[PDB]
């Protein structure tokens, strides 16, 4: 949203997976330097590393290395 | 001015409703004041 247009959304999209599986984000980091690579943290771990210019929504790649979710995080 | 337009013989409720309508002229202008500095965003804006 801008800073006055509550009613019009700036950029409002989605970020969502393949299938069916309701995307629950955890503790999700904004790019470092908004350098548009905003990390996405998930229950099942699921780190969903992402782009946000251009034409790189949804779920750009992911990886996991537990299974916990992970509830903090920092780009750095 | 209603005294003044019973000087010029007409009915003071025409000049009443013609002072109101120009009231309503320069509000418009205003108006437009509006959109000359926010365009269309003061639907939206704070102090729009």
């Amino acid at each position: 949203w801008s800073l006055d247009m509550l009613s019009h959304p700036q950029d409002s999209m989605e970020l969502v997976h393949k299938q069916s599986k309701a995307v629950a984000v955890t503790s999700m980091s904004f790019p470092v330097g908004d350098v548009n690579n905003f990390v996405v943290g998930s229950e099942e771990g699921s780190v969903y590393t992402a782009c946000r210019h251009g034409s790189k929504a949804g779920i750009s790649e992911m990886f996991e290395g537990h299974q916990g979710p992970i509830t903090g995080i920092h780009c750095h | 001015a209603c005294k003044m337009s019973h000087v010029r013989d007409l009915p003071p409720v025409s000049g009443s409703i013609i002072w109101a309508k120009q009231i309503d002229r320069q509000l418009t202008a205003y108006m437009k004041r509006v959109e000359d500095v926010l365009g269309k965003g003061w639907e939206n804006h704070v102090e729009g």
